[PDB]
RNA sequence: ACCAAAGCUAGCUCAACAACAAAUACAAAAAUACACCAAAAUAAAAUAAAACAUUCACCUAACAUUAAAGUAUAGGAGAUAGAAAUUUUUAUCCUGACGCUAUAGAGAUAGUACCGUAAGGGAAAGAUGAAAGAAUAAAAGUAAAAAAAAGCAAA
RNA sequence: GACGAGCUACCCAUGAGCAGUUUAAAAGAACCAACUCAUCUAUGUGGCAAAAUAGUGAGAAGACUUGUAGGUAGAGGUGAAAA
RNA sequence: UCGCACACGCUUACAUCAGUAACUAAUAAUAUACUGAUAAUUAACAACCAAUAAACCAAAACAACACUAAAACGUUUAUUAAUUACAUUGUUAACCCAACACAGGAGUGCACCAAGGAAAGAUUAAAAGAAGUAAAAGGAACUCGGCAAACACAAACCCCGCCUG
């Protein structure tokens, strides 16, 4: 019906699909990191 | 003791010791009323409750009966010049509860034991500057 | 201590009430050239009397109270003037103080202590070693300003409260240069008598 | 409907500094004869409504000590006195209101 | 109980006067059990004056003679370096390994070097699954990274050399010197 | 008269030369229990050929420099692509600037605010003085100073 | 070449709801709430809202709704096909 | 008259004292939402919290016993399990997802008030708009259509799909 809502917070879900493990488990998750690096972000994973 | 890496135990090791202690107490007035048996004590963040009751009995020879800790959340939300957040730390507060039938009180630390010009312009002079006599 | 990349010094201690209105948190200003003056090349010091070579007050001597080493200044005490209000409420205007004007090092010549005169001073190393200034002009030996420290206490005049420890103590030589430990030192002096040891611990 | 054109000053100008829109001089201001502020002639006098008020309000405070709760309220009329003050007859048998403040001169005795 | 507290006597003061923090001289000549029992005079001290400091930012009062709290500080962290000496002459003196704590080089994950200090488990390496599955190597495409980073450290290098020449410059154009 | 306006610095271009200590891959920043580790397969197309199918430099490698030469050749023999044999080269030292001044020059006061679930995107700004331990009135828009038959607004 | 299934499509785990009334009955049965949908009309249209509100409607022990947590990824997925 | 808790999710927005010229509130008053200083949630609830062998065909449905669609969940015996006060961690809120101090989206347990809250800043009573109420006689003559609305709420005939979905 009505939309822009699509965002429904949840931690675990957060951390398990964006977090710093999830990256470091396969190697283009560690090319994120990498770039993130290069780039110099404050946060690199969620 | 803080910050230092412990022996890993294993069976019939060694009682652990720590010679130089590295934690530092506050004796901090309660912001609510409490029994005259309780103290309240903010510690470092690492310290454990069997921690601060034999680091109270040992260094201070206070008779403790019952202690508990809380930890409390600083504030993330107030906002510097460049708009980055600053975050007040957080620390760990612990009640302690005397056993011998002891009343503690926080001692008042401030006693308040210490060790006229009027210039006022003239009503009737009508702005005329008075320090010229004429 | 608490510095910004970019800092004017305004007389004002870099931690204070003042300097914080001076130069709020956000504030980034023109630079400042500072004539570079090594540590080693700098001659002032704060105390000795100096003689000031230029502006309305000239050909004076003076006392110098401290010196500002980031913006290169020195302070004579009185004698380059202005006047600065302390108190000032809404009725009154209280307390009119004549204040130091702080001189560049460039108007500021040091003087010898015999005769009065202004001189270009030079460091010398003696045949003992001593690091000593000597006149260029007058070829003279000129001392440096023996002066009080910043908290006031005087060693001299001095007596020791309850938590004050006395020299005699403090000074006692107890060590006793053996190749023990704290620890087991500590155990055998207390008489703590341990036998039971560690089982093998691997590292990772 | 979208405007056509930006308007010019002038036309502004025009519009919003009509004889219309300007704020009408009121004529009917005066004095009042006791303390002399001002006020308007069919108005009651604001300076002179205020002290009015504030006794109001404290008598209406001391009554509020006389009586007990919030639904207790006198069946006799209410008679309120000031320092040195005796009922009359005519007020004898009412509620009556002791005062600290000598009677101020424009509340009469009657 | 009464320790957290200066002499009852000395509260309402504005000023209190105490001495110089002990320098690692003074210390290097104290005996082990003398440091030792240095160290809790100093210990005790500190939460007293730690007391008194949360005490007067509650109170709204400014806190009486501050410079207290930086000279019992000082000489903790004196005392320290004196007793850390003493380790680390005397485990050279023995065993002749620097540091302190076991520990090793290695080649991470991002292709950094870095410094690995060690843990202590129950069982061998082989045998412990969060170790195995943590790697110390590079792969093939992190090449290119490692190539990255040293030509953009050799650019803020490069170009803090030219702020340097520039401030020469100036300040000699500026001030006619000799 | 308001709103505004002015500084010369922060730093950049291009080129030569050559704070520990603890904690971390549990849902990173959590001292501590039985495992597993670890892995590799041509660059494609956009575009040129006035369409589009074979074909289309540069894009990986080093090889440089002056020539042989845009020559031999290779190509829907079209578009275009393109060598070698064989030849040339004196040392370092000697750093700077007909490079930018805060809409420029770095994206940068920052990979920060903020925007994205996420890969990722990505800003804006500073100005008195020796000393603040001394307090020009020039853009548009308006105000001082509503408007009087008529008409590209002027001549 | 990465990143996306915290929305939605479909599955796999593990939980949770469904009062009354009618009927021998939990029978893809009636009636009608909670709960789910979206029929029809009027408002709203830089809205209260990047799809709502008011009335009015369908279903309401089932191919039912719904919570937490997995899975499938673009030359693909999923589809009681509406490309 | 969408009330009090917990789950998920938010992070000090919560508490006390003080200040509000101007910032937040779409205005004011004053302050749960602005600013400063100071404090604060305390474990018995909740999280964390053994293995391997062996017996055991026999649904939940108030469970007697059944139905078809064949149903989530463990006891007991044996072999070993550091044995030792007090581990560590979650505990505020007026709150979250929608750019907003959004008439919207939000799981569960008990409630219908004992708990929560104000539809009007002040007037005036024009038109035109929105929502509601009542209407003489007539009762579809309105209009694409009885759409909307009704003191009605019932019947019948077709076409297309069989049916609930
Ligand atoms: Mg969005
Ligand atoms: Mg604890
Ligand atoms: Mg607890
Ligand atoms: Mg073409
Ligand atoms: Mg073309
Ligand atoms: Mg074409
Ligand atoms: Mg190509
Ligand atoms: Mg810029
Ligand atoms: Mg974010
Ligand atoms: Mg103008
Ligand atoms: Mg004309
Ligand atoms: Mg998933
Ligand atoms: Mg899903
Ligand atoms: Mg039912
Ligand atoms: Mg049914
Ligand atoms: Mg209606
Ligand atoms: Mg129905
Ligand atoms: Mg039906
Ligand atoms: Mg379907
Ligand atoms: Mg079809
Ligand atoms: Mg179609
Ligand atoms: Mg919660
Ligand atoms: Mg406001
Ligand atoms: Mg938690
Ligand atoms: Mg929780
Ligand atoms: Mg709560
Ligand atoms: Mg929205
Ligand atoms: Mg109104
Ligand atoms: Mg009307
Ligand atoms: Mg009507
Ligand atoms: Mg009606
Ligand atoms: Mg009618
Ligand atoms: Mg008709
Ligand atoms: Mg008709
Ligand atoms: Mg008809
Ligand atoms: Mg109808
Ligand atoms: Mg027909
Ligand atoms: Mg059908
Ligand atoms: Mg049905
Ligand atoms: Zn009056």
């Amino acid at each position: 019906k009505a939309r822009g809502n699509e965002y429904q917070p949840s931690n675990i879900k957060r951390k398990h699909k964006h977090g710093w493990v999830r990256r470091l488990r396969t190697p283009t998750g560690v090319q994120v990191i990498l770039r993130r690096m290069h780039k110099g972000r404050k946060s690199l994973s969620h | 003791a803080r910050n230092v890496l412990y022996p890993l135990y294993q069976l019939g090791n060694p009682q652990l010791r720590v010679f130089r202690t590295n934690f530092f107490i506050q004796l901090v007035r309660p912001g609510t009323a409490q029994p005259e048996d309780t103290v309240q004590f903010r510690i470092p963040m690492e310290m454990t409750r069997v921690d601060l009751r034999n680091y109270l009995e040992r260094i201070y020879n206070v008779p403790v009966a019952a202690v508990r800790t809380r930890v409390q959340y600083g504030s993330n939300r107030r906002r510097d010049h460049r708009n980055i957040r600053i975050k007040k730390p957080d620390y760990k507060v612990a009640y302690v509860q005397l056993a011998l039938g002891q009343t503690f009180t926080f001692p008042d630390l401030f006693p308040e034991r210490k060790g006229r010009q009027k210039h006022s312009p003239d009503p009737r002079r009508g702005g005329v500057p008075g320090w010229f006599g004429l | 201590v608490t510095l910004p990349p970019n800092y004017r010094y305004g007389m004002s201690r870099p931690g204070s009430l003042s300097d914080k209105r001076k130069n709020p948190p956000g504030t980034r200003r023109r630079r400042v050239p500072v004539e570079p003056i090594s540590d080693e090349d700098w001659h002032l010091f704060c105390g000795d009397k100096v003689e000031i070579l230029e502006g309305k007050d000239a050909g004076k001597q003076g006392k110098v109270v401290q010196v500002i080493r980031q913006r290169n200044w020195v302070v004579v005490e009185g004698l380059n003037t202005h006047y600065r209000y302390v108190g000032k409420t809404v009725d009154y205007r209280g307390t009119m103080i004549p204040s130091e004007a702080p001189l560049l090092h460039n108007q500021v010549k040091l003087v010898d202590p015999t005769d009065r005169k202004p001189t270009d001073v030079e460091w010398r190393f003696t045949e003992a070693g001593e690091r000593v200034r000597v006149s260029t002009r007058s070829g003279r030996i000129i001392p440096k300003p023996e002066f009080p420290r910043a908290d006031g206490i005087v060693p001299e005049t001095w007596i020791d409260g309850p938590k004050d420890t006395s020299v005699e103590d403090a000074l006692e030589k107890t060590y006793v240069p053996r190749l023990k430990t704290l620890e087991e030192e500590v155990m055998e002096a207390m008489g703590i008598q341990e036998t039971r040891r560690h089982k093998k611990v691997y590292w990772y | 409907a979208a405007p056509k054109n930006r308007r010019s000053i002038e036309v502004n100008r025009c519009r919003r500094r009509n004889p219309q829109k300007l704020i009408k001089v009121k004529n009917n201001i005066d004095v009042c004869p006791e303390c002399g502020h001002l006020k308007q002639k069919h108005i009651l006098c604001g300076y002179c409504y205020e002290k009015v008020r504030k006794e109001t309000a404290e008598i209406r405070r001391q009554m509020g000590k006389q009586e007990g709760g919030p639904f207790r309220a006198p069946t006799t009329e209410t008679v309120v006195l000031y320092s040195g003050e005796t009922p009359s007859e005519q007020d004898q048998g009412k509620r009556i209101i002791e005062r600290e403040r000598k009677r101020p001169s424009w509340f009469t005795q009657n | 109980l009464e320790e957290f507290f200066d002499d009852p006597k000395n509260w309402g003061e504005e000023k209190v006067k105490s001495g110089a923090s002990w320098t690692c001289q003074q210390l290097r000549n104290k005996s082990n059990e003398d440091l030792h029992k240095l160290w809790y005079v100093l210990l005790k001290e500190r939460n007293m004056l730690l007391t008194l400091e949360q005490e007067a930012k509650r109170q709204r009062l400014p806190m009486p003679s501050p410079e207290r709290l930086e000279k019992v500080v000082d000489s903790m962290d004196a005392l320290d370096k004196v007793v850390q000496e003493r380790e680390d002459a005397l485990r050279l003196l023995q065993t002749g390994q620097e540091k302190a704590r076991p520990g090793a080089w290695r080649r991470d994950i991002f292709g950094r070097i870095i410094w690995h200090k060690f843990k202590q488990w129950p069982i061998p390496w082989y045998l412990n699954k969060k170790y195995n599955r943590k790697r110390f190597f590079a792969m093939p495409y992190v090449e290119r990274f490692v190539r990255m980073r040293i030509e953009k450290q050799a650019r803020i290098k490069a170009r803090k050399r030219s702020l340097e020449r520039k401030k020469e410059k100036f300040l000699q154009e500026k001030f006619p010197h000799l």
